[PDB]
DNA sequence: CTAACCCTAACCCTAACCCTAACCCTAACCCTAACCCTAACCCTAACCCTAACCCTAACCCTAACCCTAACCCTAACCCTA
DNA sequence: AGGGTTAGGGTTAGGGTTAGGGTTAGGGTTAGGGTTAGGGTTAGGGTTAGGGTTAGGGTTAGGGTTAGGGTTAGGGTTAGG
């Protein structure tokens, strides 16, 4: 509401931008948006927990790109994990080249 | 006023055509006669477990209203993640 | 002496909140220290997964003579994609039916 | 195909094809709303169920029932049969690991 | 000319009882080590496993095989049969959710 | 020297028969051994792949019983005794 | 060079003490001790993980006795959960009194 | 000074390391703050479970 | 309209000193603390077994009221004939 | 300061004698009425009991409880004990033929 | 610094009445599946024993784990846009 | 500010090696009993219907309930011994 209330968090803008990028002149529904948000949150929590468990098993205290890549390779299957790893490495290289 | 409460005319609430339509949606051609009672019992046990989990969550949250968020949390704790309703 | 404030999404090329991912990793009680490339990696993986799922949903909607994405089309695309079905095996999509799969024995003579 | 008598087993196939292409709820809300309130009475009284909790409960129950019916139908054709029986639901639930 | 040959059944039953009243292993260790080495060769070369690791692997594999055989025997008993079948194994893996 | 084709045959027939007798099987069919060997090979492949991933993440070249137990627990099979 | 080998933590002395308290005539092998060590660690990690999830769901950055009592009632079944809750309440009452 | 150093196990009446449980709860990245009665509750529950299993 | 307490006396009334007064009638000096629950349970099952027969007797004459005559008639079948109240 | 505290035993004995030398009731009437009403609710709804009926029920229940307590005290005395125990109650119900 | 305290704003849950209309209950007819009996085959139960082979008992040593010593960069907390 | 990185040596340890004999499997053999093929019996629900219990909104009000904000104090934190 608007009476000194609190604002939640979501990813509707990012999901809509990704949809417009992968397919123009299409649409989406509120139920589909909520399902996508729940799926993103579930995958995020699962990968974060896997990275934390790997860091605790490795007797370390920092979760880095290596831990995230290992969690992705352990969670995602085969070709999906390979493509995700390639995209993550490309993003890391772009971040290193320009920040 | 409302001088009545709920009874056991609740297991019978899951009507026979409803179970028949559910079996037809799943992929069952012929449904036996003794299937409705077992289905009602299994559904009652599952609902009892989920409602007990939701009541425990509500008592831990210091509240008196069961919410869809608590229902989704209990369903995910069992091993059934549901999407759409909530987030 | 701030010159300009460039956004992390623009400097990374992705369309995901790297700042929100880093804040969630820092406040989620996952680890005392949170790396710099880990949020970017997670955001890229999530963006790729979302793009694949949205492409599958759009293809299903275009095949079903529809313009908007519905949970039925989402469930259809998830059950059609073998990798997506293996990844989300214990996930039930609300307001969505199964595929009309009829066995050979159930077919009429 | 006279409107007086149809061959048994043919109307069920059309019903299965028609019901497998819709996402509407099969169990009704009002009979299901009282079942949720009656169960919660043994745990703690004076409880107020939200309007979105019963919907998710009904959706999860319908999904579980559809899965159990599909498993029972898969177990039925194994014994050279075509119909389900109560002796098959027990085995289908025991193999899954629920009854233990 | 009577070695008193046992009818097919009693020997199987007493062997089942003898193998159930024991805690020793059944599969050998060196062939299992060669098998896991050949499997690990398809991923990373020059790998060195562990004795406790391969022992735990053999124990978990034996437990999983025992559970699968129990499920298959239960399916066969439900199917008015006493012997296991590949179709029964396939149905057990389909119901348990291992098919993928 | 190790025949990669002489490893599926390593799971001998009397071993599978004794395992089925320990589980509770009276009569074992002939086509059960091949399917059992295939399922065991797939399961061992998955577990060994998980252990190799864990060892590569740990910057090591030796697979340990701790990593094996961790992979088994990640798949949903917690094993006791061997480790801690 | 130096000695200074790492020390592995275990609950072998506490399990043996409980054994002597319950049955002061029986023994526990090394395999049974390792099994009990893995069982205690698994239950402790499951309860601590459930309490952390409850502390993350409700906007509160603390873990009190209520979070553990709720995690016990949610993990343990029926009579075991009630007995554990009663034992914990008796323990915290003896602590708050003595 | 300091008089005497009594053990937490003796003051609690249990036979489980309450100090080790508290240290594991503090270093396990579970929460930024760890209560006082929570380790005692967990130790009592674990002790009861171990006693039942050993019996 | 309706009582907010829907517990309907969940095996209550059988308090600790109430049991500590019936046991002393027989000759019990030291009454164990783990006896109240078992006493409540046996009282509940006995009352259930008697009320079942009472309802079965009252439902025969198409009557919706339970009288003392039906109660003593049901008690006679169990093997405990009571004098005075019935008659 | 002094109150001449009674040693554990004399108070119990005099209370036993006082309760044995009386004919009044011990359990209350309204809680018993609520209990029998709750029990009758599980069979037929909208039931009206009787005052004499619930009085006879309370009298029979008190007599049965007195007999059970006497049997338990006799079993405890035979077992070289003075207090009752749930095992003694179980053995009394097993010998009397009430089972569970 | 965060959780136990209090006033209190607004929301959301419940209570209750209507209007039929999609849906539910039974009983009316009948087709084909579940099930018992039985008989024909061929599949695996039961040896089996000589050859495969494995684990028992040790030696080693050289690739690998990591321990503790030095050093700095990455991560966090601060403020404020 | 200290966790992670690097170079360095110790130090456990697993792979590689020997041989052998005692345990056990491999491929061929006799034959029992279970399996799926068949046809006969029975009643089990499938399908239609029309009498009619009851459900989805449509549109109200009231007062329980979550908690927004503010105050404050004490339990977890950090540190060394």
């Amino acid at each position: 509401k608007k009476r000194k209330r609190s604002r939640k968090e979501s990813y509707s803008v990012y999901v809509y931008k990704v949809l417009k990028q992968v397919h123009p002149d299409t649409g989406i529904s509120s139920k589909a948006m909520g399902i996508m948000n729940s799926f993103v949150n579930d995958i995020f929590e699962r990968i974060a927990g896997e990275a934390s468990r790997l860091a605790h098993y490795n007797k370390r205290s920092t979760i880095t790109s290596r831990e995230i890549q290992t969690a992705v390779r352990l969670l995602l299957p085969g070709e999906l994990a390979k493509h995700a790893v390639s995209e993550g490495t490309k993003a890391v290289t772009k971040y290193t080249s320009a920040k | 006023k409302r001088h009545r409460k709920v009874l056991r005319d609740n297991i019978q609430g899951i009507t026979k055509p409803a179970i028949r339509r559910l079996a037809r949606r799943g992929g069952v051609k012929r449904i036996s006669g003794l299937i409705y009672e077992e289905t009602r019992g299994v559904l009652k046990v599952f609902l009892e477990n989920v409602i007990r989990d939701a009541v425990t969550y509500t008592e831990h949250a210091k509240r008196k209203t069961v919410t869809a968020m608590d229902v989704v949390y209990a369903l995910k704790r069992q091993g059934r993640t549901l999407y759409g309703f909530g987030g | 002496a701030r010159a300009k404030a460039k956004t992390r999404s623009s400097r990374a090329g992705l369309q995901f909140p790297v700042g929100r991912v880093h804040r969630l990793l820092r406040k989620g009680n996952y680890s005392e220290r949170v790396g710099a490339g880990a949020p970017v990696y997670l955001a890229a993986v999530l963006e790729y997964l979302t793009a694949e799922i949205l492409e599958l949903a759009g293809n299903a909607a275009r095949d079903n003579k529809k313009t908007r994405i519905i949970p039925r089309h989402l469930q259809l695309a998830i059950r059609n994609d073998e990798e997506l079905n293996k990844l989300l095996g214990r996930v039930t999509i609300a307001q969505g039916g199964v595929l009309p799969n009829i066995q050979a024995v159930l077919l009429p003579k | 195909k006279k409107p007086h008598r149809y061959r048994p087993g043919t109307v069920a196939l059309r019903e299965i094809r028609r019901y497998q292409k819709s996402t509407e709820l099969l169990i009704r809300k009002l009979p299901f709303q009282r079942l949720v309130r009656e169960i919660a009475q043994d745990f703690k009284t004076d409880l107020r169920f939200q309007s979105s909790a019963v919907m998710a409960l009904q959706e999860a129950c319908e999904a579980y029932l559809v899965g159990l019916f599909e498993d029972t139908n898969l177990c039925a054709i194994h014994a050279k049969r075509v119909t389900i029986m109560p002796k098959d639901i027990q085995l289908a639930r025991r193999i899954r690991g629920e009854r233990a």
